[PDB]
């Protein structure tokens, strides 16, 4: 499509909007030039949404609860307000882990302080006190406790850090107060950077004067890879066959002790960017320890941050990532031969949260496929300066879409496949477009990785190429 | 690695031995993790009598809910009118939670909108919010009504939805005779069906309080419905065959079954079907209202009495043998249309299949769960059919309920072994089947962590879990079942016993040790 | 031993000490019972290739076959006709076993006589049996018609149906405008799907052979149904609604759904419904006749087409999207009625509950048995979900049957790894699921001990069964089901994806070693 | 009621037939007197059934394949002959046993010849010839062979006793041929007597110049007990509580070898004598082993027979009975005690085949409960001789009833409870009547025994008490 053809669309769309709506959303919508490189040029992001306009996004309760602490295993995570937040969010998202649930292990389970009105009017700190000693009483084995504030919380005054402060020490326990209420910010973006906080003050700290870690070279940390039906799993053996020891993963199937280790390391692997990026100049800032950005979508992706990991140490990590490239190389073509000339040339459009709009294009690219839009529901500019080299020129980019728009653009650019959210899965559908979800994988994965990348082709293939897609027309109209 | 021609998802992948190799290496390197003797000495524990006894003494922790918060009701009822827009005024992150619950459940598009109230809103308040969504919502999406529920933060700081309503009014965001019916819904009272009731009520005193002087008790000829929070097609669709079945004339009040299941035909309708606003208007001039499920109707049940001046009758949840009965006679009464053939034959079908199906069903023994409604339905007809109901749970039931219930269990010998808990989760309800084990459990999607648990002291500790009511999202296409009515009943019968010869099946099938009980014929 | 408060049935009462014991001992001393070990050395061996090669060649013995005999059928096609007793002319024996083996199905009564011929009528011939039983059903039961067929004594010996008739007639045994119409089923050719077929075609030829000069084609503007053997009341209520919601004009020709679902209020109704004997006298002037169950109604095809000179469609039987579609499209045609808005709403409904579970679907592996058309439609609505149907077994099949179902194999990438099987039997598809293992199969209640020998194996090796077909005795209430149209396609499409999901959480229920999987939501 | 309201009954009801029937169904039906010993001066018996009356009789092939011979469970049953009879019987009776099915075990797998025209027109000995070397290649643990014949055999002129010869010698096998065509005799009856002849000519003499088996003056034979549930074994351990060794089971959970050597014991234990009297008096006069009736139906029963039973032997095995008797005393009281004060008064009709409808009578009234009717598919007089004593006064009698008769027989009596088959329950439970399987204990059992009336006590205490039989009204009419 051309670019003055994508303008027009974007212009057109528009239309539908109140002055004051149109104004806005005009700055939230773009047409990509890879020469870009200060994508405030083009669009911008992280701003309050539009009212009434039906975002996609959540809030500041998903962004911490939901993404960053509830995956920490052996940690017991209270939703602290009333009833719903930690209801819809019980095990919605698929953050594996390894453990025995309701022993040893907490993450699938929704642990509350049912805030009733006498708790609203009077506070909740009494019943707060009195839960952390029933949390002690019933799951003896628990690591430590945070405690995820919902709306109410910072509304009615509140202090949590105070009863954090004094339950912790008497009865000598990690319990972290996240001032995580969904009315802060603008999306789950700034719950991110709240959670992150809430580590560096209330964790990652424990160790700092301990020297009984037993260190070596070698030692990395992955930071903002949420295990995501086992895609921290299917990057950690690839690190560990390249010669690295992978001391901490943040969060996916992570425990409180790697948390606190991980400043003894050498390296942090930084994947989500967003999510994890303010907790990783922190321990830049104070310890000393360099971070990268890394991408494990797609052969491509995958052998380039690999031979990028391993040239920030010795001969001997060089040599073994050559070893692990060799390994794969043939399991990878494999993979191509089979599902490339199957989906060669088919169109795809995105909506995913901070990073997978752009880290998953690769992939795609690695089976033939272009992605003719992309966008964030919460990104930033920085993101999206990454982002308009990944994409081709003229292609579409939308900034926390309007359901409206993201329908509409459909309709024009008629994409062959949609990658986005529950949310959106069932509206796609109807129109006849294959779709398939980038938030849970739909149920499959992992994604990430070598491994990964073979479950990615038989999923794009299994529902674009779907026998289903040829019926939706009834043969007598 | 991976095998081209066999590729593995998760599951099996990481039982390879790289994969087991790999994650013990990282659980022993760095997880610090309790010793597998200890984690086996607590899970013992956690199963017994004396765990259960300190887990009843809670008084401020829940574990695992079995309810959910008013707003998702809310959405829910106006989900039920013609081209209505669900309207949650207050913070962004509720929306998309009551969107993606609902998703799950019936895989179908959920349309909702926020006004996304911020922390400059959480300070002055959410009037601008209003204004501009109001406007926003009808100009992008077209509704033809926008119905106003809040979230907690609104409820909260005290916004008032009326006084803020009318002034987008009356400064032009939104026309002035544009319906925009409203209800306050705390999250921090009562539970999801409490949301459906208010936001019901107010949508009832929308359309009529203002207009009461010309209506007439009786003028139109039909019966007024209102059905609830109901999360299954096939409960709208029975009641509808029913009465149309009869001949009696009604009105369904909140009716959501079109556009919780549109066709895939190449476009998305975002509305569909759905109780007309002329409907709502008219609703007064019925010879009465048929409320399906009182225990969670009661604000409604006082304006319809109050305002309406119908004489609501006295009606259980039409659920089981019985009370399906009960519901036909009282509308036969109050419609003047007999009972026919066709319904008559049905009941009889269900007895059939009642008698053909006793031997097995009688004694077992069930742990149940869900809103308050459905699961006195469910107490009733498992009593009917010989059937023990020994632990009954409602998160969100009262003490008033509660007295309702143990004076059905007390009119049955089925009864005697029977328990009723409100106020108590699913943690709870965890520690009452180890304790105290049941044949199976009957409740929602959450109930597999249990089952997950049971197995874990043993197979012959395991208690089966059996998939009715909501949540349901490990399963597909459940939603479109039916619990009400005969057919329900013939439903409900097939599934409990089908899911006993299940298990016998499973407990037979070990060759030359189980299989001489592992009979062809049942 | 026994304790009173908990009373054990043989599963698990034999499983106490005492009883391994005793049994243990009578093993031992009395049954000269072959080593385990040799035990399991055979059972291993009749896993392998080598042992299904071996199966493959023979020749004279068959082993657990998927068929049952002509008289069978002929009398539930008699079922369905108004104030009909099925008699079955030859040896008694052949009516319990018919009788039971509905029963046991239907969990309803099932009525049918004998003459109960003897060792006297084995030489001299059953004449006298025929006068005395028609001239004694007559007057117990009292029929409107009595249909007959034969046991295989009466086709070997060679007794004249049409004689013996005639001469009870002309005895004065049965008034001479009493209808007992006919026909040979010999249960040495074909199969009970025959014998259907022979018995409709006799009841057709006896109401209009002799009165087709007044008959004139499409003169009362309706469609004759044929269904064949159908044992789902859902799949003749079915056709009855779409037919109905269609306003098409209709004559359903053998309907037993009312005889087979009598309601328990207090009476037993030996006779319900039925096709009457005004409509297959006036079946001639129907625009056409469409039989659902082509395979099996070729005689019928014959006689409709050389006698009644309607222009049969080819139709296949109406299963799965597109071979509904052509049903509902031929229809049209025939009867000039558009397709309405309700079975348009009704074929998207399916269509996106395929888009909802494709990816569960995809690439599953079945193996399946019943009668050619069931299987065909089971195999076409395979291939629409993107499942490979990779066993296909039909006892009762032919080469040109065969044939058929290789074309719509090859007209899909779904059915490469697919093969036809005809005349091999249970014993052939067990040896098929251990070679050659698929994910699942679909099959009749006889498939339960495959399922058993496989889990033998090991659970690794076990393949579940999918109740779906005849008979199903088992379970309880599954004859109430549908598979034919777009609500049947629903209902088979709901049990195969929840069998895959239900399978899945078992094999991810484990703590701490596979239930990092076990996921709430799917 | 009262003998002349029964005696009108009968006559009313037989108004509806046609003269001959109506004279030979009046021979069939009569109100029992107790102090009548010879049951043939009031009422005849195995005569063959009226044509056209729905008589719930099977044949021949059904009492030696489905009753006699099928559960013998190391030998392999051959139904020879069209593929209908053996699917119908496929798996219906429950008579249980322990093994390996398909391996070596037999018993619910349908062997059939599925004779087509051309076995028909040329006959099926070629076939059943080349059947039995496909048997022995794919079964090679089955430890020998009957081959059942169905309706066509005897018609067609088949030789299946010379195939059976020189097969049998041929590999060593023990082949057995079974003439139980369908059309012979009048019922399921003359069945067992074929059956019981081919035991007697073709297996039970092939030890008897074996003396190896080391006997004891302790060892019985369970004759005809088809284990139906398990009742055979619930039996079992009784008689083995007392000391007894039991060598055999005809048939149920039988082997070959058992069977083989029952010719060594010192004395056969008849349960069901309507099917095994032949062989029993065969062996009487062959071999000197005396016989004996028992019944185990409910505990009165049991005692009496272990009492009896105990005095044909020594004083230690009279102790061990007394032993076995004070030992379930608590059990069967308990049971009584439970269930009786349910039942007590209530009223039974029966309709079962040649031995339950009187050997479970007494089990009835240990819960208080009386039998008002009881008859027989296919007894012999013999048989009615032994319950005559059995019933009350004035209570109703019917040989080879016909549906009609029972459905108005139990519409003017109105019995709280019928006993009978498949064929009948459906019926009964639509007029509002509780109804058990006295055929397959509806699934449930076993019924022998002390353990077994537990069982039958619950049964019939959830089947006449259930909360369904209340419903079967609707409350508008
Ligand atoms: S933004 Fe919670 S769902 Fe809401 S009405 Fe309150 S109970 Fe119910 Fe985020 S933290 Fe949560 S999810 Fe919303 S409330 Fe705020
Ligand atoms: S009395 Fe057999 S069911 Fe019949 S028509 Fe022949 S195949 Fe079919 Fe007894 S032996 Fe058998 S069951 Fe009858 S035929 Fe005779
Ligand atoms: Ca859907
Ligand atoms: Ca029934």
């Amino acid at each position: 499509m051309s670019r003055e053809e994508v303008e027009s669309l974007i212009q057109e769309v528009l239309e539908v909007y109140p002055e004051k709506a149109r104004k806005d959303r005009n700055k939230h919508l773009a047409v990509n030039d890879p020469a870009v490189t200060q994508s405030k040029k083009c669009i911008i992001s992280n701003k309050k949404s539009q009212p009434g306009l039906m975002t996609i996004r959540g809030c500041a309760y998903a962004g911490s609860k939901g993404v960053v602490w509830g995956p920490i295993k052996d940690m017991i995570h209270i939703s602290h307000g009333p009833v719903g937040c930690g209801q819809y969010s019980r095990a919605g998202r698929r953050n594996y882990y390894i453990g025995t649930t309701g022993v040893n292990a907490f993450v699938t389970m929704n642990f509350t302080s049912d805030f009733q009105e006498k708790d609203i009017v009077f506070g909740g700190d009494k019943k707060l006190a009195k839960l952390i000693d029933e949390v002690e009483t019933l799951f003896p084995l628990n690591k430590g406790i945070s405690v995820q504030s919902e709306c109410p919380i910072g509304l009615i005054g509140d202090d949590i850090e105070s009863v954090s402060k004094v339950k912790g020490a008497e009865l000598s326990k990690t319990i972290v107060p996240v001032r995580c209420e969904g009315f802060r910010g603008v999306s789950q973006s700034l719950g991110h950077h709240i959670a992150n906080d809430a580590v560096r003050d209330w964790v990652l700290g424990k160790r700092d004067e301990d020297t009984t870690f037993a260190s070596t070279p070698y030692d990395v940390a992955i930071i903002g890879d949420y295990n995501i039906g086992g895609d921290a799993w299917s990057s950690r053996i690839l690190l560990e066959e390249m010669g690295l020891r992978c001391v901490a993963q943040w969060s996916g199937d992570g425990s409180i002790s790697e948390i606190e280790l991980t400043p003894k390391v050498k390296l942090n692997l930084v994947h989500c960017y967003r999510s994890m990026n303010y907790i990783s100049r922190h321990m830049e800032e104070k310890y000393g320890i360099p971070w990268m950005e890394y991408n494990f979508f797609g052969p491509t992706k995958t052998i380039e941050s690999l031979r990028a990991i391993a040239a920030k140490f010795d001969e001997s990590i060089q040599k073994k990532c050559e070893e692990v490239i060799a390994k794969y190389k043939p399991e990878w073509e494999a993979v191509v031969a089979k599902y490339r000339p199957r989906l060669e040339g088919k169109r795809v459009m995105l909506y995913i949260g901070g990073l997978r709009p752009r880290h998953v294009i690769g992939a795609y690219e690695d089976l033939g496929m272009e992605v003719v839009g992309t966008g964030y529901e919460f990104a930033h500019n920085d993101d999206y300066d990454r982002t308009m080299k990944e994409m081709g020129d003229s292609t579409l980019l939308y900034d926390d879409v309007t359901g409206y728009e993201f329908e509409e653009f459909v309709k024009r650019i008629k994409p062959d496949l949609i990658g986005s959210g529950i949310k959106e899965k069932f509206i796609f559908q109807k129109m006849g477009i294959p779709f398939r979800e980038m938030h849970s994988w739909d149920y499959s994965g992992p994604y990430h990785g070598f491994d990964g990348f073979a479950i990615f082709a038989r999923d794009m293939d299994m529902t674009l190429n779907n026998p289903c897609w040829k019926k939706l027309q009834a043969p007598w109209e | 690695s991976q095998q081209v021609d066999k590729i593995k998802a998760s599951y099996p992948l990481f039982l390879d031995q790289d994969y087991k190799d790999m994650l013990a290496k990282k659980r022993d390197g760095f997880e610090e993790k309790y010793p597998q003797d200890k984690i086996d000495e607590v899970f013992q524990w956690t199963t017994t009598k004396e765990y259960q006894e300190l887990n009843f003494q809670r008084e401020a922790l829940t574990v695992n809910p079995a309810k959910a918060c008013q707003p998702l009701g809310a959405v829910l009822c106006a989900l039920g009118f013609e081209k209505t827009m669900p309207y949650v005024h207050g913070s962004q992150g509720c929306v998309a939670y009551f969107r993606s619950y609902f998703n799950r459940h019936f895989r179908e598009p959920v349309s909702c909108v926020s006004d996304s109230m911020t922390e400059d809103a959480a300070v002055f308040g959410g009037q601008q919010n209003m204004k501009d969504g109001l406007q926003n919502c009808k100009a992008t999406y077209k509704p033809d009504m926008i119905a106003v529920s809040t979230t907690c933060m609104a409820e909260v700081i005290g916004d008032d939805l009326n006084a803020f309503i009318n002034n987008s009014k009356k400064e032009g965001f939104i026309p002035d005779e544009f319906p925009v019916p409203f209800a306050h819904t705390p999250s921090f009272v009562g539970s999801h069906v409490t949301g459906w009731d208010n936001m019901f009520e107010g949508i009832a005193r929308y359309f009529t309080l203002k207009s009461m002087d010309d209506k007439v008790v009786g003028s139109n000829k039909k019966i007024n419905i209102v059905p609830g929070f109901e999360t299954y097609l096939g409960n709208f669709r029975v009641i509808k065959r029913m009465l149309s079945e009869m001949g009696v004339g009604y009105s369904l009040l909140s009716d959501p079954e079109e556009v919780l299941d549109t066709p895939a035909d190449g476009q998305f309708r975002m509305y569909a079907g759905g109780t007309t606003q002329e409907e709502m208007k008219d609703a007064p001039n019925a010879l009465n209202t048929v409320l399906l499920q009182p225990w969670h109707l009661e604000k409604t049940k006082k304006f319809v009495e109050g305002t309406w001046k119908h004489e609501v009758p006295k009606l259980n949840i039409p659920m089981g043998l019985d009370w399906t009965d009960e519901f036909l006679m009282k509308v036969s009464e109050i419609s003047g249309q007999p009972i026919p053939a066709s319904l008559t034959k049905e009941r009889g079908r269900l007895v059939d299949m009642m008698t053909d199906s006793h031997t097995w069903l009688h004694g077992k023994r069930f742990a149940l769960w869900g809103d308050p409604d459905f699961v006195m339905g469910l107490v009733k007809f498992l009593l009917e059919l010989g059937c023990e109901p020994v632990h009954i749970l409602c998160h969100n039931g009262n003490k008033r309920w509660k007295k309702a219930v143990d004076a059905i269990l007390a009119a049955s010998p089925y009864g005697k072994n029977a328990t009723v808990y409100i106020g108590k989760d699913l943690w709870h309800l965890r520690s009452l089947v180890f304790t105290d084990k049941p044949d199976f459990m009957i409740g929602n999607s959450y109930g597999k962590f249990i089952q997950r648990d049971t197995l874990h002291k043993g197979k012959e500790f395991e208690v089966p879990l059996i998939r009715i009511g909501f949540p349901i999202f490990d399963r597909h296409h459940l939603h479109r079942s039916t619990t009400l009515g005969y057919e329900g009943a013939m439903q409900i019968l097939t599934t409990l016993v089908n899911s006993i010869l299940e298990r016998l099946d499973e407990e037979t099938r070990g060759m030359q040790a189980t299989d001489y009980n592992h009979d062809l014929v049942r």
